[PDB]
RNA sequence: AAGAUAAGCAAGUUUAUUGGAAGACCAUAAUCAUUCUGACGUGCAAAUCGAUGAUUUAAGAUGUGUAUAGUGGCGAAAG
RNA sequence: GAGGCAGUAACAAUAUAUGUAUAGAUAUAGACUAGGGUUUUCAAUUUAUUGAAGUGAAUCGGUGUUAUAUAAAAACAAAAAAGAUUAAUAAUUCUUUAUUAAAUUAUUAUAAGGUAACUUGAUAAUGACAGUAUAUUUCAAUAAAUUUAAGAUAAAUGAAUUAAAUUUUUAACUAUGGAUUGUCAUGAUAAGAAAUAGUUAAUUAUAUAUACUUGAUAAAAAUAAAAUAAUUUUAACCGUACCUAUACCGCAUCAGGUGUCUUUGUAUCAUAACAAAUAUUUUAAAUUAAAGUAAGUAAGGGAAUUCGGCAAAUUAGAUCUGUAACUUUGGGAUAAAGAUUGGCUCUAGCAUGCUAGAACUUUUACUAUGUAAGGAAUCUGACUGUUUAUU
């Protein structure tokens, strides 16, 4: 038989980090661009506000 | 809005000397600027290659100068055929 | 010595004709042949050696 | 010594020239009325060229100042004289512009070719 | 460990484009894809032809003439809206021979 | 950097966004060769190896095809 | 032709009491072209010697067109894919379903329809052409759910780990209409906006639509017709084994050099590193020399050593405050100078996976790998760039 490296301990670790543990401030090594951009989150919040416009309007 | 007194020239930064960052400033603010079209009437005519003008509605192509739309030495010639 | 630009595309062809022509006075070249499947003057006389070992 | 770089490039001209277009205008007898069709662009001079059509034959020329596409102009020995029109020498009157001259009558042209000068 | 299967030149040229399909058995390979073709245009107005097929010349003589062409005089060369300029344009500058 | 939008104060002028120009700044793969005057020095090798360094969208790197020959060719120049 | 130095320098040296196995150890791997030419496979005898066998094409390359009087196996060009067979060939052999061209057969429309954009047998089209940035998330891949199977643990565990498959409206144009309206950004309209009714298409990431840089505006030529069904001792000539570095070039089984592409899992910017996959490999001694080539640590002093701080050491990621003289008004600047960083349990925002704050606890938190020493002056060259292949 052939192997095949496991993610039991890699689907842990996920699991904390969406309760929000891992993300301390010493823990990060890029900068506040690189962990989310700031031209999308323009992007998100333009492309809803305009569409709730179009609702109050009909 | 950033630039008190350099303008389009900024892009260049602290090189090329001082004299000649003001001989690009004039030449490059009629180079990019947009004018009226003599046949539609709308502010669409822009340049592509030196010495060729166009309309974007349009489309039709005027011969010109290398960085302005009408030249100082080619007004001139027009009023003297108008009399 | 002026010409049309419509009449210059006939003087190309026509020094592009003779160009194709003396190719074949220079020695020591291989001979330019008409490609075989539309070339049906040739499949006609191979076929003509074929059947006649048959007899 | 060696040969210097002087007469080496000229030797260099000899193998390889350099390319150009030298447009010319046709002859007609009387006068005739043309369309201009297209303008472009070559590689090396920095003046654009014009194709105008006489009698359904297009050929090529010097754009002048005022010039935009679709529009006409007349050719002969006594056309009126105005903006891109071709006509004798002796119509016009002193002080104006012109930009191409042959040397000897029915010839091309000769004198200012290039874009700027007049 | 799985491994793509390439047959042909490796160079990546504009005629030489490729996709990865999967095979019931479970093999991968790449297969080859025809040249891509872009639409016709007008020759006056420019503007994109549309319901006339776009493929590579060699297959185009295989179809149709009405998948060739449009159902009106100049069909094949001009977008429609470019010969309502010329009919009116080639009856008008007849009456004006016969005034002058 | 140009370009564009708003909110204030009152011909204009401060504040906040959007936008993404430049022979601008920094790294991996790839490239070169400053220092240790390190290793080796009948050597792995008729010019190599290790650490340390310089470099990034261009006046770059590279395969193939045609052209240039010894009082001659090619050269951002050291014979 | 044969000595001394001399069996001296210099190189090679994994474990098992029974084995076609159980373990250890080092190295990423696989395809096209240039070069090599039988090294391929098998049998017999000991990386050798001899002897047999092996390369199958209408749709895979060449043979065709040209680069402004001899030029392309990466530019242009009629057409196919699965599934199995051999000791060795396989888009070439065999089975199944297709496609192109040429010769002979059977049959026949010469025009209708829509106000319009256009629909159906009803010709005359093209090959054919820069670079950069942003927005689409097509495919594909992840993630989830389900159904069959596998391997291990002294024990224990809301049921862990691995494999296969099945699923998860927009742009033009036309007719009415008569004055508003969009994008992440720049806007569009009396040469007719929104709103209605309709006709075409949606180019599959090497794509589509916009914008930006230029005294650079981004190749040639051969090449065309069409409805439905059928037939064929119809589709010529050449190459198709094997090697990608111990099967190339450097006199060699040489730590050098050599065009293109593909490649699984963890990895909160990446990088670096480790593991998969695949390929190779058999037996001297040792708690003890000196002097070497590498890697570590050091009480007290801190450049007194030296031509000279040559070599080594200190600093470093990310968040928050703060920033001078000078100036070609753009810069100097990431100047300099300070403070913070773990684990666990929650609270609060909306864009739903990112950011602030709070409580508890400890031999205190970027630091395994990666990661700027700083300041003040003088001479010379404006800057990006290039150069004595080997001092
Ligand atoms: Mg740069
Ligand atoms: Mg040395
Ligand atoms: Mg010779
Ligand atoms: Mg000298
Ligand atoms: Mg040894
Ligand atoms: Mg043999
Ligand atoms: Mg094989
Ligand atoms: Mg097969
Ligand atoms: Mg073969
Ligand atoms: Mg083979
Ligand atoms: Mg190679
Ligand atoms: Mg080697
Ligand atoms: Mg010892
Ligand atoms: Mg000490
Ligand atoms: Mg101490
Ligand atoms: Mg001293
Ligand atoms: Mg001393
Ligand atoms: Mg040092
Ligand atoms: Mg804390
Ligand atoms: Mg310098
Ligand atoms: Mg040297
Ligand atoms: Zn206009
Ligand atoms: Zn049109």
């Amino acid at each position: 038989l052939d192997k095949y490296n496991s993610k039991g301990r890699s689907r842990i670790y996920k699991e904390a980090v969406a309760k929000g543990r891992h993300m301390g401030l010493g823990k990060r090594l890029g900068t506040a661009n690189a962990r989310l951009n700031k031209k999308t989150l323009w992007i998100k919040k333009i492309r809803v506000m305009r569409k709730e416009l179009k609702d109050m309007k009909a | 809005n950033g630039t008190k007194k350099v303008g389009i020239s900024g892009r260049f930064g602290a090189r090329y000397g001082s004299t000649l960052r003001k001989r690009m400033k004039k030449v490059l603010e009629t180079q990019k600027k947009t004018y009226e079209c003599r046949a539609c009437g709308k502010t669409s005519v822009k340049r592509d290659v030196v010495g060729i003008w166009t309309c974007r509605s349009c489309k039709i192509k005027f011969a010109g100068g290398a960085y302005a739309y009408v030249t100082p030495a080619g007004t001139t010639f027009n009023n003297m055929l108008k009399q | 010595a002026i010409f049309s630009l419509e009449k210059q595309k006939v003087m190309k062809q026509e020094r592009l004709q003779k160009a194709k022509i003396l190719r074949e006075k220079i020695k020591g070249l291989k001979e330019k042949k008409k490609q075989y499947y539309l070339d049906l003057a040739r499949q006609k006389a191979d076929k003509l050696e074929a059947d006649k070992l048959l007899n | 010594g060696k040969v210097t770089r002087k007469i080496r490039e000229e030797t260099k001209k000899l193998r390889n020239p350099r390319k150009l277009s030298s447009p010319k205008y046709p002859n007609f007898p009387e006068t005739t009325q043309g369309t201009v069709v297209d303008l472009v662009h070559e590689r090396g001079r920095g003046v654009p060229l014009a194709h105008v059509k006489f009698n359904d034959e297009i050929y090529s020329l010097i754009a002048t100042e005022g010039l935009y596409t679709g529009q006409t102009i007349f050719i002969g020995d006594n056309a009126p004289i105005s903006i891109g029109n071709i006509t004798k020498l002796k119509n016009v009157p002193g002080g104006m512009a012109v930009h191409s001259i042959e040397y000897d009558y029915e010839d091309g042209g000769c004198v200012g070719m290039t874009g700027g000068a007049y | 460990h799985k491994i793509i299967i390439h047959k042909g030149r490796t160079y990546k040229t504009r005629s030489n484009v490729r996709k990865v399909v999967k095979t019931p058995s479970g093999k991968l390979v790449a297969r080859r894809q025809k040249k891509h073709a872009k639409f016709h245009r007008c020759h006056e107005c420019n503007t994109k032809l549309l319901s006339i097929a776009r493929m590579r010349p060699a297959e185009f003589s295989r179809q149709k003439v009405s998948a060739r062409k449009v159902n009106r005089p100049l069909g094949s060369t001009t977008c429609g809206k470019c010969v309502k300029e010329k009919i009116i344009e080639a009856f008008l500058n007849d009456e004006e021979r016969i005034v002058r």
